[PDB]
RNA sequence: GUAACGGGGCUAAACCAUGCACCGAAGCUGCGGCAGCGACGCGCGUUGUUGGGUAGGGGAGCGUUCUGUAAGCCUG
């Protein structure tokens, strides 16, 4: 064992969500949030 | 003289001492292969048409190389839908050359 | 092993002359653009020009069939305002019957700098002379 | 029991729903298609059915 | 951790406008108008490959036909009887005994005669 | 500006009935290659089937800057 032998577990360090970064990544453009509503909106919804 | 063969899904039309660029084979590179099925020979005003074979026409080949062809590039857009995505492609090859024809 | 092609250089090309004397215009006509683009050779190909020269006499001797004598009409516009014209096909054999024969061929040809080629190969004549005895045409029954 | 053989020889593309489901229940998949079904009176019942698009053989 | 664009997004540009040689004014010089142009010139590529197997049967065809008629017969009666007299051979091979070998194509002529006799 | 056959032209190259050929698609078949799911048996083999996609959900990756490994390694 040596500091650049050492990884974690598989399954413990899922990555992140990042929006708008192209076609391909899946998520590009709106960034999952649809066409022109209050919940598209920046600060956007209704209270509980 | 030339003959008329079927190998790959294809028909080649060959002559002694060419050499013939078809579909992939399990065959080693310094083996010998024969093509049993012949279409048609000709040989100088004596022509022999298969039915749909030459009865007792072997043609003889070797096996050269093998490789991978040109690599060919896929595109595929749709405008104003916000969709875009591309390939690549390589395909394989087996050359053999031509080095007797008997029937 | 590609495809054979025809090269410009290299094509072989020959002489007829036909008499149009009681034929039918359209049909004479079919025959004659069929070989102008050399379609009746096996060595035919789409972008060279492998046809012949065909030399067609007594082109004021053509026919047609029906009342289509006086009935048909040829349209033409002069580009100026008010510019339609046209005449009838005893006008047009009475003017110059040489132009009857090659308008039913141009429009049977490709539309294009090759089609147009094609047509400087075809000589009509409204008489039964024609001065290309040094070509050596020969007779084809068409 | 006596089996017989059934193709299919069109398309199924803008067919009744109904009709798409008597092709599953028969198991052809595509066009020339062949199987080798039994033969009783409930599958010439639904053989019945799509007869404008199959062909039997005996 | 601030990071700079620069070297990477040249790298990334350069790339499209080697694609791109050979083509008119600002296609072949210009960022914004050379990716256009090399997206639709992929996209017809794609669309050429099934294209030029549909042109090279349709040259093929032509081509019998015009030696067939020089031995007495047209197209469609010429490939029925060589169906019927179980000849293989198809209409690229063809197209090339009928310019190469004319005293060969005659004899699959008179095979198909026959056939339909 | 012909301008209510796409045009040339057609007395059939028009319509009706019957017959045999042929053409014709990214459909089907042939040959070569890639990936997903399920079965049967020991990651492996055999086997059946699937692979157009906007909104959107799920899975696996490339490359850039900085910290350790690094008083190491490469470099006039
Ligand atoms: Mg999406
Ligand atoms: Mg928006
Ligand atoms: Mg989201
Ligand atoms: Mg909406
Ligand atoms: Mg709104
Ligand atoms: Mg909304
Ligand atoms: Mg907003
Ligand atoms: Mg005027
Ligand atoms: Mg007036
Ligand atoms: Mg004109
Ligand atoms: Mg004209
Ligand atoms: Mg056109
Ligand atoms: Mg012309
Ligand atoms: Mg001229
Ligand atoms: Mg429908
Ligand atoms: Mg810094
Ligand atoms: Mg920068
Ligand atoms: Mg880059
Ligand atoms: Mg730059
Ligand atoms: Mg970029
Ligand atoms: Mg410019
Ligand atoms: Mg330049
Ligand atoms: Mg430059
Ligand atoms: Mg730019
Ligand atoms: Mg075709
Ligand atoms: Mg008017
Ligand atoms: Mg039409
Ligand atoms: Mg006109
Ligand atoms: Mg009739
Ligand atoms: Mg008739
Ligand atoms: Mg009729
Ligand atoms: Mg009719
Ligand atoms: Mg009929
Ligand atoms: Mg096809
Ligand atoms: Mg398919
Ligand atoms: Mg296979
Ligand atoms: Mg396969
Ligand atoms: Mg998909
Ligand atoms: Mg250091």
């Amino acid at each position: 064992m040596r500091l650049n032998t050492l990884s974690p577990a598989e399954g413990s360090k899922k990555a992140g969500k990042r929006l708008g970064r192209g076609i391909g990544s899946g998520l590009g453009k709106t960034g999952g949030r649809g066409h022109k509503g209050q919940k598209s909106r920046s600060g956007g919804g209704v209270r509980r | 003289m030339y003959a008329v063969f079927q190998s790959g899904g294809k028909q080649h039309r060959v002559s002694e001492g060419q050499t013939v660029r078809l579909e992939k084979l399990d065959i080693a590179t310094g083996e010998t292969v024969e093509f049993a099925e012949v279409l048609m020979i000709a040989n100088g005003e004596e022509v022999k048409i298969g039915v749909p074979f030459v009865d007792g026409g072997v043609i003889k080949a070797e096996v050269v190389a093998h490789g991978r062809g040109e690599k060919v590039k896929i595109v595929k857009f749709r405008r104003r839908k916000h969709y875009r995505k591309q390939q690549g492609h390589r395909q394989w090859f087996t050359d053999v050359k031509i080095t007797g024809i008997s029937a | 092993m590609k495809t054979f092609t025809a090269k410009p250089e290299t094509v072989k090309r020959d002489w007829y002359v036909v008499d149009a004397t009681g034929k039918t215009l359209g049909r004479l006509a079919t025959e004659l653009a069929r070989r102008l683009r050399g379609k009746h050779k096996a060595e035919y190909t789409p972008h060279v020009d492998t046809g012949d020269y065909i030399i067609v006499l007594n082109a004021d001797k053509v026919a047609v069939t029906g009342n289509k004598r006086t009935d048909k009409v040829y349209y033409h516009h002069t580009g100026h305002i008010g510019g339609i014209k046209q005449a009838t096909f005893e006008e047009m054999i009475a003017r110059r019957p040489e132009r009857v024969i090659e308008i039913a061929v141009k429009g049977m040809l490709p539309k294009g700098p090759l089609g147009r080629a094609m047509f400087r190969k075809l000589k009509v004549y409204a008489g039964n002379e024609h001065n290309h005895a040094a070509q050596q045409p020969q007779v084809l029954d068409i | 029991a006596k089996t017989i053989k059934i193709t299919q020889t069109r398309s199924a593309i803008g067919r009744l729903p109904k009709h798409k489901a008597t092709l599953l229940g028969l198991g052809l998949r595509r066009i020339g298609h062949t199987v080798e079904r039994e033969d009783t009176p409930a599958i010439r019942g639904m053989i019945n059915a799509v007869s404008f698009m199959v062909k039997v053989e005996e | 951790a601030r990071v700079k664009r620069g070297v990477i997004a040249r790298a990334r540009h350069k790339k499209i406008l080697k694609q791109a040689k050979g083509y008119y004014g600002a296609r072949s010089r210009v960022y914004r108008v050379a990716f256009q142009a090399v997206i639709k010139a992929g996209q017809y590529a794609y669309r050429d490959r099934r294209q030029r197997k549909r042109q090279f049967r349709q040259l093929w065809i032509a081509r019998i036909n015009a030696a067939a008629r020089q031995n007495g017969i047209s197209y469609s009666k010429f490939i029925n009887g060589l169906k019927k007299a179980s000849v293989e051979i198809d209409r690229k091979i063809l197209a090339d005994i009928a310019v190469f070998d004319k005293v060969a194509f005659t004899a699959l002529v008179e095979k198909a005669k026959a056939a339909l006799a």
